[PDB]
RNA sequence: AGGAUAGUGGCCUACCAUGGUUUCAACGGGUAACGGGGAAUAAGGGUUCGAUUCCGGAGAGGGAGCCUGAGAAACGGCUACCACAUCCAAGGAAGGCAGCAGGCGCGCAAAUUACCCAAUCCCGACACGGGGAGGUAGUGACAAUAAAUAACGAUACAGGUUGUAAUUGGAAUGAGUACAAUGUAAAUACCUUAACGAGGAACAAUUGGAGGGCAAGUCUGGUGCCAGCAGCCGCGGUAAUUCCAGCUCCAAAAGCGUAUAUUAAAGUUGUUGCAGUUAAAAAGCUCGUAGUUGAACCUUGGGCUUGGCUGG
């Protein structure tokens, strides 16, 4: 085999910047995010619950 | 403002000539309370020499507001110069500092010294001879 | 040289690390109790679990064992000066049926919210590290301060903070005078 | 009987017959005969520095068709020569020949891991720049 | 029997006997072996480790021999050789960091040529001197403890008397910066505390992962068995839930991943507690020594008096 094909993919992957996005809250605070999101306000769809539902 | 201080676990100790204490400061809006000034306090209380009252080992407790230490009260001036530690009448103002130069340059010194026998006149004067 | 400062650890990850019945129980006992991490929920799994085994021993020893006898009320009067154990259950086997949730009542953050002091349970951690709780005369700033029932009445505002007499604080002083 | 003595006067019996038969374990045997410090490359370490002699990319095994990028690395410390994998999109590139290249292990202890037939090492840093960083740029290599 | 020793003893000498150890493992080899107290993990039983804060031993490059001294076969004492090594005027002389700091090498792998006798103690002719012993500071993500990165409102949509998602605010504080005071041998730091110090409160948390195991996508764009990923099973051959990016989400969190060894998981070393007809494994079959293990059987029943503690 040849050394010739190293690093393709990677190479012609377009370049992508990430989204500047307001932090999030970090420790407690987040730890308050996570509590409030999935037992206050339930999102089941009458006992469907998907935790990263995709578009659909 | 309202400096109370509190003398606990006293002992008179006249093997020393001194008797000793645990000091509890209470010192409410105040940072805290200097060596000094404790002990103008302390001696007008006890109606005794300023300079024969030590005061050392001072912690807050969290959140400020008390001091806690240990107190030291001699019957003359004179004892107190002859049993509180060297560093301590440094402190108060009542002794100077003995002028040495630092450990390295006092330890070179003596194993210098030590390569020569006899008098440092004698050992030179016979360098002396020898170069010359 | 000198002696060793003995040390030891106060907490434990479980063996399994993704059980999303332990993973959201925890969530449901951290999340209310406000608690910024899992560990705090593991150093009192921890504790419980060496309580529980210290009268796990005793428990098998013979009835009027000294060892059980001594040790016994001993434990037990170390939990009912908490305020974990009820008063009438100095049995040794309420012991064994005590929970996590008892221990996570007994914490300062935990009583200054459920003594009206603070608005939530999240209130209460922010207003005692930022150096406001006071218990009795002195000034507490760990929230995880386990209460002793004689402690329990005492627990208010430290009386030079801003909310309880003290002196203005620096964004009023900043904002009043300019 | 289960076959093994019972008697309370058998305690030699029991602890020699164990003691013989521990050596039919592998992990047991590896420990005393000392095989990772006479025979593994590493000389039983975890890591090892080498220098890289060339390049060379090696076919996958089957089923999968790829061919695999890994190095030949010669050792410092016995002399040994290997074949150290590149575990990463495209830094074939950042190692280089005659280059000092930190080694480590696939996690199988000793055995060949996946489709990558013959090879027991990966490349954890290059020139003392650890080669994640390099693939994220979070470094450059010192050259 | 003598010599030598501080003294017993083949410790050494003379003469005499043929003894002594061993399958209950002698002798020999290896040890990536100083021993123990202990450490890690452990339902219990166990397994691995113990150079290393204490105790005991040994060594000061490798041997060997000695002086002084109560005490040394001493090495910050000497002599000789060997291996190195320094100055040299070529005649000579002086060496021993496995002490503190530091330098090279070896490496996967490990700190400042800092301050001080004030604390602990030691030594001396000794209240006073000395002590890299020791203590203090520096580097320190070896580990361990506690513990910030926000809390509370109103407008308003959504929502079932209150939990939120945005734009609308006022208060609180220490991270930090610092008079000062304590702290300290002198300092630094901690602790206290004038003053400054929080809206994008940019004073912005990271490490990994999202097919299963195992928690979180059948989303979007890139390539097309190539790149690569994948501890294992496999993913990739043109709409890839598995590669490279974005978005989103999950686990823990000032920590998270990787490598190697070990422990549990392992009832896959099994004494507790394995398996042996067919998955590995009953010696072809008897004899037989040590070893292990070995039938039953010898004052029982009765009678009386009394003490203690258990529930009454």
């Amino acid at each position: 085999g040849s050394l010739a094909r190293a690093g393709k993919v990677k190479s012609q992957t377009p370049k992508v910047e990430k989204q500047e996005k307001p932090k999030k809250p970090q420790g407690r605070a987040y730890m308050r995010l996570l509590y409030t999101r999935r037992f206050v306000n339930v999102t089941l769809t009458n006992g469907k619950r998907k935790m990263n539902p995709s578009p659909a | 403002d309202a400096v109370t201080i509190r003398t606990r676990k006293v002992i008179s100790n006249p093997l020393l000539a001194r008797r000793q204490f645990v000091i509890d400061v209470l010192h409410p809006n105040r940072a805290n309370v200097s060596k000094d000034e404790l002990r103008e306090k302390l001696a007008e209380i006890y109606k005794a020499e300023k300079d024969a009252v030590s005061v050392f080992g001072f912690r807050t407790q969290f959140g400020g507001g008390k001091s806690t230490g240990f107190g030291l009260i001699y019957q003359s001036v004179a004892d107190a110069k002859r049993f509180e530690p060297a560093y301590r009448l440094v402190r108060y103002g009542l002794a100077e500092k003995v002028e040495k130069a630092s450990r390295q340059q006092r330890k070179q010194k003596k194993n210098r010294d030590k390569k020569i026998f006899g008098t440092q006149r004698r050992a030179q004067k016979r360098a002396a001879r020898r170069n010359a | 040289p000198r002696a060793p400062r003995t040390y030891s650890k106060t907490y434990s990850v479980p063996k399994r690390p993704y059980e999303s019945a332990r993973l959201d129980a925890e969530l449901k006992l951290a999340g209310e109790y406000g608690l910024k991490n899992k560990r705090e929920i593991y150093r009192i799994g921890f504790q419980l679990s060496k309580i529980r085994r210290a009268a796990r021993d005793l428990l098998t020893r013979d009835e009027k064992d000294p060892k059980r006898l001594f040790e016994g009320n001993a434990l037990i009067r170390r939990l009912v000066r908490i305020g974990v154990l009820s008063e009438d259950k100095m049995k040794l086997d309420y012991v064994l049926a005590l929970k996590p949730e008892d221990f996570l009542e007994r914490r300062l953050q935990t009583q200054v919210f459920k003594l009206g002091l603070a608005r939530s349970i999240h209130h209460a951690r922010v207003l005692i590290t930022q150096r406001h709780i006071a218990v009795g005369k002195q000034i507490v700033n760990i929230p995880s301060f386990t209460v002793r029932l004689d402690s329990q009445k005492h627990i208010d505002f430290a009386h030079n903070s801003p909310y309880g007499g003290g002196r203005a604080g620096r964004v009023k002083r900043k904002n009043q005078g300019k | 009987g289960k076959g093994k003595p019972r008697g309370l006067n058998s305690a030699r019996k029991l602890r020699v017959h164990r003691r013989n038969n521990r050596w039919a374990d592998q992990a047991y045997k590896a420990r005393l005969l000392g095989t990772a410090f006479k025979s593994s490359p590493f000389g039983g370490s975890s890591h090892a520095k080498g220098i890289v002699l060339e390049k060379i990319g090696i076919e996958s095994k089957q089923p999968n068709s790829a061919i695999r990028k890994c190095v030949r690395v010669q050792l410092i410390k016995n002399g040994k020569k290997v074949t150290a994998f590149v575990p990463n999109d495209g830094c074939l590139n950042f190692v280089d020949e005659n280059d000092e290249v930190l080694l480590a292990g696939f996690g199988r202890r000793g055995k060949a891991k996946g489709d990558i037939p013959g090879v027991r090492f990966k490349v954890v840093k290059v020139s003392g720049v650890s080669l994640l960083a390099l693939w994220k740029e979070k470094k450059e290599k010192p050259r």
